[PDB]
């Protein structure tokens, strides 16, 4: 009837717009606070810096290393990451590269194309072929770093040139065999009947037999002409050997060893700082895990297949609605300070506060957690690449589904690994909740009785000092007992 | 990147309500990410916090237990700002009152000071505000570089702004804490060290502001001769 | 409630040297809930350390905080003299707020003679019935100095207030205004107003006079 008892219910913290987190036993569980691990975003343009970035307009890396007319500016060029436009396209003698990827790849490491020419003494021969597939400015012309040889009167000899290495760096020569379409043309151009290209250094050596087929039209041109390069080491010496067909060098390209590389995208370029580079933008590299692309060049994160991986930093984040109850129907969206708190109503009124004692044995078990998942994704990412590098054997040829079954599997390990993390920490927030409820019951004892809405009843009055001792580790209940009790059975 | 801009220093008689106000800029009192607190800091108390206010879709209060009865913090969301007040003052109750804002720096929790105001002193004193009287500190021949200053004296309560140039001047500036008289006013003195030959081309105008009072007195500091 | 004591109550340090500030507590205090202010002269305190040991944005890795329980530890490692302030930890029980009582971090510098200046009253205050000589000591450490007024070369004992300036926070140096104040008749009586200084940077005290009236 009047002021003879007291209440002191339990609560946990709790907001309206909460973050949903995947875990073992629910498919999505709402939490109060969570972080993202994936970079799903990026500005979409790539960034000048701090990387030297070179952009290929319409010019494909090999067309200026070869030198095809509307290449010509990019002479002696250099470059952190080269890139190539879906635009850029070839107008000059048309050419293939038998191991195009493996000499575009090993031109793109070295972050240069500085080229030197060379006094070669092709005598007996014309040198400085030209055509019109190439127009070069007003007259003919043929590709800048090649020249082409073609007969001198009526005689072809045998060219046997030979060019010494004597510098501390490797050289690399780029060079070529003409491969005509009628015998007609094979003879007004090199004389003989049939030709051969031969180049070697110490043990090895390449020759080629030239082949007069007619190929698919090009430019006006049924004949082509294939591209090969050849590396020749301090102290080691080019030899170039020929009876006709022979594209000569007419130097080398000084390449150096180098963290450069080269990527297709039509990304728009610039003026922005960005330590990882994408196909589709720059992101940044301050999350470990990125949904943007698959090839990246520069410090990046790890790629992943989903757009989002969260990891639960925070509690079961049930909210409040319309219409005084604990943690058994809704959380306290009134109570920021701590994830367990403790609220009364008495003789003097409605309060709140906060138990910091458990809150911080939630705190203290969360803090590593982040650092803990990289750790584990970490090991597992090298492990899955060590690994599932052999691929049961291989083929060159037909690898292409591997890569896309890595990802899976890596993806797999690593939306685990935070399922793993977010089910233990909705155990352990629910878990000192739950010991809160406990160290207060037996605290009270006979003097209360559990209201069934995570609360208590106090049969005795309790002031704010009484209810202070209750939160404090300090309160006798014998004294009240004697009171209480008289309440209770009554 | 919050702005909170307290009232104004002022004067408030024994037993009387303290009544002080933050006007927010760059954020929104019902902000479901933030707290709005009270402290106050005097040389006998200390750093002492008096209360808070945050909307977490209704309105909570918390205060201190030694200042829980004669205090209450009001929202105001029309005019974003939250006010304090404080009755029945008591020569304790003087003390620079901050503004802060408080917000969740620890996985969502643990709620941090972190936006602080400038802090506005109180005087409670059953005594009358007053003006100061401005007097210059001209220098004479060289003892290499010369000194000016001025000297306000007689005023109250506190506090006095000074400035030299209308904010132009400032290195070399010292403006001096003040000293009590035994005449229950306050006195002051700033002064500028310059070189010798800066005089005479230029001109140092002293700006004294004294809001209590609300006097604005600017003095032009000159040397004397014969 | 929950208190914070602070110590040393005043530090002094040379700069690059290494500051380390105690905070106790009487009762256990969560790790996640104390933090670390810094009050510069005539400004808001600054938050430097939250949560025992998380650095807020915009300071250095020499502050670094530390500590659990009763005992939690402030050091800043390589100080500089823009380090000179009141530095406070602060705790959050449940329903309060605690501060302490806070540290004066005074850095330390080469020692530094004071410049003497002496200013006679103004003639405009003349005319309102008192007479306030001044006498200005400028850009001095360390913070101890005396100034003895001497009217006629006669000692003076309290008509004389002294006010010292905090310590700047880019040379580290202190500066004095002692002033006299005396009632215009009293003025008149005496003709030679001195100043005599007394500081450590002086091999022998100095003294700034002036006979009354000028010229
Ligand atoms: C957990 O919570 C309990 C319950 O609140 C605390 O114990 C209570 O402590 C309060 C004081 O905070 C006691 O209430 C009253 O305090 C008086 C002293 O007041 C001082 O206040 C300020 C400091 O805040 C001083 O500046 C001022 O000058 C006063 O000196 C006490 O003297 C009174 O207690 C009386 O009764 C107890 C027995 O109950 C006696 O032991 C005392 O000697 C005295 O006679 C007064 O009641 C309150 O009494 C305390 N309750 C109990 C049950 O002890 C715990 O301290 C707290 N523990 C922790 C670890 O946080
Ligand atoms: C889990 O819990 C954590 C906290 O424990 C939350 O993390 C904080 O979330 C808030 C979201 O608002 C972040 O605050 C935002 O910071 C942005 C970046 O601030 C930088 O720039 C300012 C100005 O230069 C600097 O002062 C600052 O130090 C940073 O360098 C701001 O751009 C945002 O501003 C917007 O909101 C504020 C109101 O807060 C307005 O005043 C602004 O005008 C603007 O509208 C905002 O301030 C905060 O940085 C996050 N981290 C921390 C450590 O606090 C998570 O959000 C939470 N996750 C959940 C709930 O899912
Ligand atoms: C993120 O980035 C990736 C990588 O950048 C994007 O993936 C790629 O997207 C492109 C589409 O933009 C895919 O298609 C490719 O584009 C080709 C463009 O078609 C053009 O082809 C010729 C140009 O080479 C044009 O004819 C030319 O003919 C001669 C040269 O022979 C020349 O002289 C003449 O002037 C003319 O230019 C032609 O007319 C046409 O304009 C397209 O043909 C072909 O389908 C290509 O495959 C590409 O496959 C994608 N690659 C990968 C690995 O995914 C991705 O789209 C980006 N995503 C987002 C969201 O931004
Ligand atoms: C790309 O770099 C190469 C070399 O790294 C440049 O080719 C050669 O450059 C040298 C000078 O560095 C030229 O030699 C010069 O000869 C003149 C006389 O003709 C002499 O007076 C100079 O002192 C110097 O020795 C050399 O001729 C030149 N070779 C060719 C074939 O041009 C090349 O110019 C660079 N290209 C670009 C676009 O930067
Ligand atoms: C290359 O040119 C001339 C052909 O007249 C010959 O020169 C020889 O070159 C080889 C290359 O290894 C040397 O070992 C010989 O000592 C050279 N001999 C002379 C006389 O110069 C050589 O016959 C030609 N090389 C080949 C392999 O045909
Ligand atoms: C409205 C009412 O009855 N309030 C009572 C008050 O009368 C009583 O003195 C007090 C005892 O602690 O408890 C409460
Ligand atoms: C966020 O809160 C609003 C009301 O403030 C509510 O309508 C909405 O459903 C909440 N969002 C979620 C995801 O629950």
């Amino acid at each position: 009837n009047d002021n003879s008892t007291a209440t002191l219910c339990l609560g946990h913290h709790a907001v309206p717009n909460g973050t949903l987190v995947k875990t073992i036993t629910d498919d999505q569980i709402e939490v109060t606070n969570a972080t993202e691990l994936v970079q799903s975003s990026s500005t979409g343009k790539i960034c000048n810096n701090p990387h030297r970035i070179l952009d290929g307009i319409d010019c494909t890396l090999i067309d200026a290393l070869l030198g095809d007319p509307h290449c010509d500016v990019f002479q002696n060029e250099t470059w952190d990451l080269f890139v190539e436009r879906s635009k850029a396209f070839s107008n000059c003698y048309p050419y293939d590269v038998p191991d195009y990827a493996s000499l575009r790849s090993l031109v793109a490491s070295s972050g240069t194309l500085e080229f030197i020419t060379e006094g070669f003494t092709w005598t007996g021969v014309t040198q400085n072929g030209g055509s019109n597939a190439c127009k070069r400015g007003p007259g003919s012309g043929f590709f800048s770093r090649l020249n082409w040889l073609t007969k001198s009167g009526s005689t072809y000899p045998v060219l046997n040139v030979t060019m010494p290495n004597n510098d501390n760096f490797d050289k690399l020569y780029i060079w070529g065999v003409h491969h005509p379409s009628t015998n007609q043309e094979q003879t007004s151009l090199y004389v003989q009947a049939s030709g051969r290209v031969t180049v070697s250094t110490r043990r090895s050596q390449q020759t080629i037999i030239p082949n007069i087929e007619s190929r698919p039209w090009v430019r006006g041109l049924s004949s082509r002409i294939s591209i090969y390069w050849t590396i020749v080491k301090p102290g080691d010496v080019l030899v170039i050997n020929s009876n006709g067909n022979l594209i000569a060098p007419r130097g080398y390209f000084k390449m150096r060893t180098g963290k450069s590389s080269i990527m297709r995208s039509d990304a728009p370029i610039d003026t922005c700082i960005s330590e990882c580079i994408t196909p589709n933008g720059s992101i940044p590299n301050d999350k470990p895990f990125q949904n943007v692309n698959k090839i990246t060049y520069g410090a990046c994160p790890k790629y992943v297949k989903q757009n989002t991986l969260k990891l639960a930093t925070g509690m079961r984040n049930v909210p409040e609605k319309q219409t005084i109850a604990g943690f058994i129907e809704n959380g306290w969206e009134g109570m920021i300070d701590g994830w367990y708190g403790f609220r009364h109503q008495n003789s003097e009124g409605t309060g709140q506060a906060a138990d910091l004692k458990s809150t911080q044995a939630a705190i203290d078990q969360i803090n590593g957690k982040l650092n803990r998942v990289i750790e584990k994704t970490n090991e597992k990412f090298h492990q899955i690449e060590k690994e599932f590098s052999e691929v049961e054997g291989r083929i060159q040829d037909l690898e292409k589904y591997v890569e896309d079954t890595k990802i899976d599997l890596w993806s797999y390990n690593a939306e685990l690994l935070v399922a793993l993390e977010n089910q233990h920490t909705i155990d352990l927030t629910d878990s000192e909740m739950n010991k809160l409820f406990e160290k207060t019951r037996r605290q009270l004892r006979e003097n209360a009785e559990d209201m069934g809405n995570g609360c208590f009843k106090i049969y005795h009055k309790c002031d704010n000092a009484c209810i202070e001792s209750i939160r404090n580790g300090t309160y006798d209940h014998d004294v009240y007992r004697d009171e209480a009790l008289n309440n209770r059975f009554q | 990147q919050v702005q909170l801009q307290q009232s104004g220093p002022g004067l408030v008689k024994p037993s009387q309500t303290l009544s002080l106000t933050c006007v927010i800029s760059g954020d929104t009192v019902s902000s479901n990410r933030a707290a709005w607190n009270w402290i106050r800091q005097s040389p006998s108390r200390g750093l002492e916090w008096l209360g808070r206010t945050y909307y977490r879709s209704k309105w909570y209060t918390d205060y201190a237990v030694s200042v829980k009865s004669r205090i209450t913090i009001t929202p105001d969301t029309s005019k974003n700002q939250f006010s304090l007040q404080m009755k029945s003052v008591t020569p304790e109750d003087t003390a620079v009152y901050y503004c802060a804002r408080g917000s969740a720096m620890i996985f969502g929790i643990v709620i941090i000071l972190e936006s602080w105001g400038q802090g506005t002193l109180v005087t409670v004193s059953s005594a009358s505000t007053k003006g100061p009287s401005v007097f210059p500190l001209a220098p004479s021949s060289k003892s290499g570089t010369a000194a000016l200053g001025c000297l306000v004296k007689d005023y109250f309560p506190e506090p006095v702004t000074v400035s030299w140039n209308s904010g132009a001047l400032t290195s070399g500036v010292h403006t001096f804490p003040a000293v009590l008289q035994s005449s229950g006013l306050y006195s002051l003195s700033s002064v500028v060290t310059v070189p010798s030959s800066s005089l005479g081309t230029q001109t140092y105008i002293c700006n004294v502001n004294h809001k209590p009072s609300n006097t604005k007195v600017d003095k032009k500091v000159e040397p004397k001769s014969c | 409630e929950i208190v914070l004591t602070q110590s040393p109550g005043t530090l002094s340090l040379s700069p690059g040297e290494r500051a380390t500030l105690s905070c106790r507590a009487s009762q256990s205090v969560a790790s996640s809930y104390l933090a670390w202010y810094q009050q510069k002269p005539g400004q808001a305190p600054r938050l430097l350390i939250y949560g025992a040991s998380s650095r807020a944005t915009g300071v250095p890795d020499r502050f670094s905080g530390s500590g659990s329980g009763t005992d939690f530890i402030l050091t800043i490692s390589r100080l500089e003299p823009e380090d000179f302030a009141v530095y406070y930890c602060q705790q959050y029980d449940g329903s309060q707020y605690t501060f302490g009582q806070g540290t004066k971090l005074e850095i330390k510098r080469t020692v530094a003679a004071p410049s003497v200046f002496i200013f006679p009253p103004s003639d405009e205050q003349l005319k309102s019935g008192t007479a306030s000589v001044v006498c200005l000591l400028n850009n001095f450490y360390p913070r101890e100095a005396k100034v003895q007024w001497k009217v006629d070369n006669a000692l003076q004992s309290g008509n004389s207030q002294e006010s010292v300036t905090e310590q700047d926070s880019k040379d580290s140096t202190y500066s004095l205004s002692s002033t006299l104040t005396l009632s215009k008749a009293d003025y008149e009586k005496h003709k030679v107003y001195a100043c005599e200084v007394t500081h450590q940077g002086l091999s022998s005290p100095v003294t700034k006079s002036f006979n009354r009236g000028e010229c």
